[PDB]
């Protein structure tokens, strides 16, 4: 029965599943060089 | 008087621990760095001066700027001037970091380290030698032992 | 459901940290041996019903051996009595309550 | 009944209290369960100390073990739940109300 | 050359021969010039305590012989 | 009277510490083919003197500290933790006698992680916590290793009592049974403190100041003091006469000094390990062997009947 | 069984090591004959009183003073 | 005012809580369960149970509020807080500890006295030196036959140590 | 006592030089400097390795915890059930180890 707090409850998904980036850093001058990385764990 | 000399007497004694313990930010830009190495290697050795190799720049003491300062690296040379503890120093090392250098009408060359940075002691050569750095550094803590912090107190 | 188990089979799982009378290491007793013995004693095989208004004076001793609350209150009343007394000026101490009298062994 | 034993038990409601009225997080929620098993270790110490009772001095060893490796079990599934939301709010967990 | 080093581990050395030559006195010097009496075990601090009562002087380490029997 | 015993304990390791630092300079320098410190004192004997009271005068960072009290707490934690693990230490009769000093030092050694981590929170910055996680990871890692170790080699002693462990050693020192054990244990030690080669830190408590720097600083330098003094009475226990104390006492010093200068031979000896490395030196290598030789010396005083005393 | 052991002594020492070390731990205390001492000493340990006994009469077994002959003897462990 | 030392710790210990289940944070949290353990580990230190309050130390504290720590520092980004100098970072800290203590010797007032003094614990509470034990702490013998009488509590809880690591590599993998 | 005195003690010292230790260079009246790392605005990502080792940590740890007793279960007088037992304890935590190994659980951080 939809009720007013009801109404805006959508469904759940059919087979249970709900919709669900990696580290940057910076090496910097701190020779000399600067290394950005894309690092994943 | 009394006060005085217990300022002159405090004064030689944070002069002395802070002469005698500097710890330095090398600046490993160019050649220079390559002399600041030997400057650490067995012959020269400034370990015994009680200047250590290569300490952390959030601790150091003195900054060595040894090399060829560039315009896309002079804002990272005063990042790191920034984060060092008072009282921090400048040693100025090889022609490029005194004035330019053989790169001083360079579009891209800082003309002297000093532009960026106060510095204390202007080490002159390309490279200075080793014991050349090391009379630099040794004239540095000449220079900290004739400070008057705790006299100037006193008398302000 | 309790499948007794351990009685079906003969095997002891966990029968010997059940109470405090049972086999312990070294033969260490409980401080309250004797009282959970004669409770254990009293109200074994004649079922919780009969056990609960049959067995009740080993069941005080054995909880007043537990909680101490009787002798906690008695200690208490007589310290309290004791204290009003110091404090009116009625009463003295002893010296062997006090700490003057060379302790026996 | 007893003092110090009131106060154990005191520590356990107190703990029980705000293992009930949740605020943001549920790390919050799993220190005042750990409270808790903190609590129940120390009032059975104290009991099991307080009698001479020998064999039941593993107990509370016991009640470490299983609770502590209980604990990893609950870090775990925050740990989970924070990298489907990158919080540990117990108010992303409201999708099964439907 | 190589001998350069022993000044500062002599230093080193006396500074961590210290604490043990001193705590070592100090139990001497507390305890009627001997050891300390270890008490791990029930029964060392009862014959300890003992000891305590049968001294006089709340000192356990006072040691009542053959003298102090008839 | 017992205040000046814990005095007499706390301030020459202090001293020894602040020594220390000296000791290592020199030896690295000899190592390194140079000289050490020489120019300060006569042979550098005012060089820590005069570091310290640099770094006890240089500026506050002015830290952006991401709270006040785990900021204050964790230098706190640091040194308290660093003193407290000296009191049952036997030398030959420690300074707190007491019947489970190993499991003592097991412990407090097992809460100095806190002082790691409030300094990694304490700090806004998130490569300082993520290098604070991985000092974490790595102490709580071989902190498995010194507690199986440790247990191996008490099964020879019959309690957790450290002045025990001098009676146990009378006849042999216990580096014969337990060799790998020693080995094991020392390499694990090393990792504990992360001293080189697992010195990943110099490869987390950088927002702090240079005073508060010197503060765990010599932390650091007292647990490795500590656990060199600790390893000594372990393995390389020497030989107590109680009417003369001084002769243990200058035995288990100048045991305790070869196996701190050992430290100090093995950082200028090698390259640091990859972290993924000692982590599998520790998960794959240390532990299997170290929990065979638990095995093997549970059953072994049970098959020699050689089980040592309970008291 | 044998080339197979010589390759993982070759690739892997530590867990041929801990392996070998372990199945030693497990099976030498039964192939040992100085296991049964483990416990008859750990069993001969008075850590209790020795509560005695009230000589009812015939009791052969039983002494009457620790100097007597009859009595559970601990010379094995003093000569071993 | 040195006899009611356990009940002195037991009221920190309520206080303890009182400091993380009003639950101002997760990292203060875990502080305040560090104190309280700490201070609840000294209660089970004076009646003589060592290796228990050991237990506290090595695998409570330091064996499981480190993982709390640990996992709590991987969550709830944080952010600055006061940095002036030395009159507020160390200061405000000082003050604020110094009102700890004063809440902690402001409790025991006249509405404490009535409960302590008319249910007096301290001359008959700690019982634990009642007579002679022997050359064994009876809480070490009794932990000791864990693996002479406790077989199957030995069975039960490795097996749940093992399920536990299992269970934990099997739901911690997200496949 | 003595060790309540000693730990009251360590922590006075250490607070006493934690307190100089920020309050003597605050003598000074050096400079208030401004203008506040290899990121600069960058949120933390969470990393399922160092949970995994922090968790392998706390159960080798409850392993740990359990073979404790030993040196004194050595003393007791049902020494076939107390060797079966350890023995079968420390094989228990090889086993833990060897899943965790086998189900690459020790990866990265091996
Ligand atoms: C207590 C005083 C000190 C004690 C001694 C320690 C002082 C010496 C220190 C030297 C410097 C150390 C520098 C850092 C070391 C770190 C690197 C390192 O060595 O890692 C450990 C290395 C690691 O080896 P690894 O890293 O080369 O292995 C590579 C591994 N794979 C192939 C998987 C990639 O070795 C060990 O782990 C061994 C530890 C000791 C083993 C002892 C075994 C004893 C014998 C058992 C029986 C064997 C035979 C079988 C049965 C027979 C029966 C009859
Ligand atoms: C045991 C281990 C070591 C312990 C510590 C070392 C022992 C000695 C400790 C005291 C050292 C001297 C004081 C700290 C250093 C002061 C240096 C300094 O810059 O002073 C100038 C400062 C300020 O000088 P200012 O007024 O010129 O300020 C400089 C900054 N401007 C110009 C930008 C405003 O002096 C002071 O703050 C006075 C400090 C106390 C002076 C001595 C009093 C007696 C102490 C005993
Ligand atoms: C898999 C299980 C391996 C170990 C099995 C028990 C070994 C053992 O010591 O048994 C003797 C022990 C104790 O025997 P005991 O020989 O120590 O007896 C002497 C008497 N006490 C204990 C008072 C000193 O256990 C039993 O006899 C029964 C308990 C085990 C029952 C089977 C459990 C199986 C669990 C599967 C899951
Ligand atoms: C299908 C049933 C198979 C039963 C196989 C034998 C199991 C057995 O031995 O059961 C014993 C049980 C009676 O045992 P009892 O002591 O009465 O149990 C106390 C209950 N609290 O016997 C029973 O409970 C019998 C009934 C079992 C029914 C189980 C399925 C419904
Ligand atoms: C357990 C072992 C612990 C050991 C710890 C100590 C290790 C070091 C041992 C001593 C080493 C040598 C110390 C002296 C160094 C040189 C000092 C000196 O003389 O400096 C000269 C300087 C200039 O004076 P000036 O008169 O101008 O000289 C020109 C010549 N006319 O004038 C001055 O500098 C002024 C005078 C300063 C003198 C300072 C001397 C050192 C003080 C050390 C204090 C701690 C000592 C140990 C304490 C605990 C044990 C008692
Ligand atoms: C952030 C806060 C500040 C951080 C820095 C300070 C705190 C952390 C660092 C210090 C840690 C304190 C540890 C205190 C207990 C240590 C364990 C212990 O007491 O073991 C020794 C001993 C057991 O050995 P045993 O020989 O059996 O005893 C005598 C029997 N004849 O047992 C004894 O001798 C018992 C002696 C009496 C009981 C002592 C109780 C101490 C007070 C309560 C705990 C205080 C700390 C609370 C906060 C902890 C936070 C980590
Ligand atoms: C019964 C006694 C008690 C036994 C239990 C207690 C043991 C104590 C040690 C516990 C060790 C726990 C972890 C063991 C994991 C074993 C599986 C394994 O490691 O497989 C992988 C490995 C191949 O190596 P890899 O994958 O490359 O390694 C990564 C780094 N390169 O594969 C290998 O290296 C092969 C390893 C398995 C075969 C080893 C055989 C050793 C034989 C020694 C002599 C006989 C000993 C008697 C007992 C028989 C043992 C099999
Ligand atoms: S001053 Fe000259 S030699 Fe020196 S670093 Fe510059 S370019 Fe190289």
């Amino acid at each position: 029965y939809p009720t007013k707090e009801t109404a805006h409850w959508k469904p759940p998904p059919w087979n249970d599943v709900d919709p669900p980036s990696n580290l940057t850093l910076n090496f910097g001058p701190q020779g000399v060089l600067r290394l950005v990385m894309e690092l994943s764990g | 008087s009394r006060g005085e000399y217990v300022v002159a007497k405090l004064d030689d004694l944070i002069n002395w621990a802070r002469r005698s313990s500097l710890w330095p930010m090398t600046f490993g830009l160019a050649c220079c760095a390559v002399e600041m190495m030997h400057m650490a290697a067995p012959r020269y050795d400034m370990d015994r001066f009680g200047v250590v190799f290569r300490a952390s720049p959030r601790q150091s003491d003195v900054m060595i700027v040894a090399g060829t300062l560039t315009n896309k690296m002079a804002p990272a040379l005063r990042k790191v001037y920034d984060q060092m503890p008072e009282p921090r120093y400048v040693v100025s090392m090889g022609s490029c970091a005194n004035g330019g250098g053989y790169y001083h009408y360079s579009y891209s060359v800082v003309r002297g380290c000093d532009r960026i940075v106060p510095v204390d002691i202007y080490v002159p050569g390309c490279p200075p030698t080793a014991e050349a750095l090391l009379y630099g550094i040794l004239q540095l803590q000449k220079k900290i032992k004739r400070e008057k912090r705790l006299r100037i107190w006193y008398r302000r | 459901p309790f499948f007794d188990v351990q009685k079906k089979l003969g095997v002891d799982l966990d029968h010997w940290m059940t109470i405090q009378s049972a086999e312990q290491p070294h033969r260490i007793p409980a401080r309250c041996h004797a009282f959970e013995k004669e409770w254990i004693e009293c109200a074994h095989g004649i079922g919780s019903i009969r056990a609960e208004k049959e067995c009740k004076i080993e069941f005080e001793d054995f909880r007043e051996c537990l909680l101490r609350q009787k002798t906690m209150k008695r200690l208490n009343a007589i310290k309290r009595q004791r204290d009003k007394l110091i404090k009116e000026g009625k009463y003295t101490p002893p010296p062997h309550h006090s700490g003057q009298e060379d302790l026996r062994p | 009944m007893s003092l110090v034993y009131m106060n154990i038990m005191m520590a356990f409601t107190v703990s029980l209290t705000g293992l009930l009225m949740y605020r943001s997080h549920l790390m919050s929620s799993l220190l005042c369960l750990e409270g808790m098993m903190l609590s129940l270790f120390i009032l059975a110490t104290l009991m099991i100390l307080n009698s001479h009772f020998t064999l039941a001095s593993m107990m509370p060893i016991i009640l470490l073990v299983f609770a502590a490796c209980e604990a990893a079990l609950g870090l775990s599934l925050l740990v989970m739940v924070s990298n489907t939301y990158g919080t540990d709010y117990v108010q992303n967990l409201n999708l099964l109300q439907c | 050359m190589w001998f350069e080093v022993l000044p500062g581990i002599a230093v080193m050395g006396v500074c961590l021969f210290i604490p043990g030559m001193a705590t070592a006195r100090i139990h001497r010097f507390s305890n009627g010039g001997r050891e300390k009496r270890v008490a791990h075990y029930s029964y060392q601090w009862y014959l300890m305590e003992r000891d305590r009562r049968v001294s006089g002087v709340n000192r356990y380490y006072v040691s009542k012989g053959l003298e102090n029997i008839d | 009277m017992f205040m000046i015993n814990v005095l007499t304990l706390i301030i020459p390791i202090l001293l020894a510490v602040a020594f220390l630092t000296l000791v290592e300079r020199k030896v690295l320098g000899y190592m390194q083919f140079r000289k050490g410190p020489n120019v300060v004192g006569p042979y550098g004997l005012l060089q820590p003197i005069a570091d310290a009271i640099k770094l006890f005068i240089k500026e506050p960072l002015r830290p952006a500290t991401s709270s006040i009290s785990m900021f204050i707490l964790a230098p706190i934690l640091a040194l308290t933790l660093a003193l407290t693990m000296w009191i049952p230490l036997p030398m030959p009769y420690p300074l707190i006698n007491m019947n489970l000093g190993v499991l003592f030092m097991l412990a407090m050694s097992s809460l100095a992680v806190y002082s790691i981590l409030w300094s990694g929170w304490a700090s806004n910055s998130k490569y300082a916590l993520i290098g604070a996680l991985r000092a974490v990871a790595q102490t709580i890692s071989y902190e498995v290793t010194l507690a199986i170790i440790l247990l191996s080699v008490l099964l020879m002693n019959g309690s957790f009592t450290l002045s025990t462990l001098i009676i146990t050693q009378e006849q042999v020192w216990l580096i014969f049974p337990a060799w790998p054990l020693a080995m094991m244990w020392f390499i694990s030690t090393l990792a504990e403190t992360n001293r080189a080669p697992f010195d990943l830190t110099e490869g987390f408590n950088v927002e702090y100041a240079a005073g508060p720097f010197a503060l765990f600083f010599m932390a650091e330098y007292a647990n490795i003091i500590m656990m060199n003094i600790f390893t000594t009475t372990l393995f390389l226990g020497a030989f107590h006469n109680p009417y003369m104390p001084e002769l243990y006492t200058i035995n288990f010093t100048i045991k305790s000094l070869l196996l701190s200068i050992t430290f100090l031979w093995i950082r200028a000896s090698y390259p640091r390990f990859r972290y993924d490395q000692l982590m599998h030196l520790l998960w794959k290598n240390f532990l299997p062997l170290t929990l065979a030789l638990c095995m093997w010396h549970v059953s072994l005083p049970i098959l020699l009947s050689s089980i040592p005393p309970q008291t | 069984v044998a080339a197979f052991l010589k390759n993982v002594w070759a690739k892997e020492p530590v867990l041929v090591a801990s392996f070998a070390i372990a199945g030693l731990a497990v099976i030498l205390p039964t192939l040992s004959p100085y296991t049964k001492y483990s416990l008859m000493i750990n069993r001969a340990t008075p850590y209790n009183y020795p509560v005695p006994l009230r000589d009812d009469g015939n009791m052969p077994d039983v002494p009457s003073h620790p100097q007597d002959p009859q009595g559970p003897s601990l010379e094995w462990l003093k000569r071993l | 005012m040195m006899t009611y030392i356990v009940f002195i710790l037991s009221i920190i210990f309520v206080m303890g809580f009182v400091g993380f289940s009003s639950k101002p944070s997760p990292i203060y949290g875990g502080l305040g369960l560090i104190v309280s353990g700490g201070v609840g580990c000294g209660i089970v230190l004076n009646f003589g149970g060592s290796f228990l309050g050991l237990m506290v130390f090595l695998i409570y504290l330091g064996g499981m509020m480190v993982v709390f720590g640990y996992t709590t520092a991987m969550a709830t980004e944080q952010y600055p807080e006061v940095w002036v100098s030395n009159k507020v970072v160390l200061g405000t800290f000082i003050t604020g500890l110094l009102m700890e203590f004063l809440m902690v010797y402001y409790v025991l007032k006249d509405k404490e006295v009535e409960i302590v003094f008319k249910f007096n614990g301290m001359g008959d509470w700690v019982i634990y030196d009642t007579g002679d034990s022997g050359f064994f702490s009876e809480e070490a013998m009794g932990i000791a036959a864990l693996y002479s009488y406790g077989t199957w509590l030995v069975i039960v809880t490795g097996w749940s140590l093992l399920i536990g690591v299992v269970v934990i590599m099997e739901i911690t993998r997200g496949n | 006592m003595n060790l309540m005195i000693t730990l009251l003690t360590n922590f006075t010292l250490a607070t006493l030089l934690v307190t100089i230790a920020f309050w003597l260079p605050q003598l000074n009246v050096y400079s208030e400097k401004t203008s506040p790392d290899p990121m600069g605005s960058a949120r933390l990502p969470f990393s399922m390795k160092f949970f995994l080792v922090a968790i392998t940590f706390l159960l080798f740890d409850l392993e740990i915890a359990l073979l404790l007793p030993l040196p004194w279960a050595s003393q007791t007088t049902n020494l076939n059930t107390m060797l079966t037992m350890a023995l079968l304890l420390i094989f228990l935590l090889a086993v833990s180890l060897a899943y965790e190994w086998t189900q690459k659980g020790l990866e990265w951080t091996e």
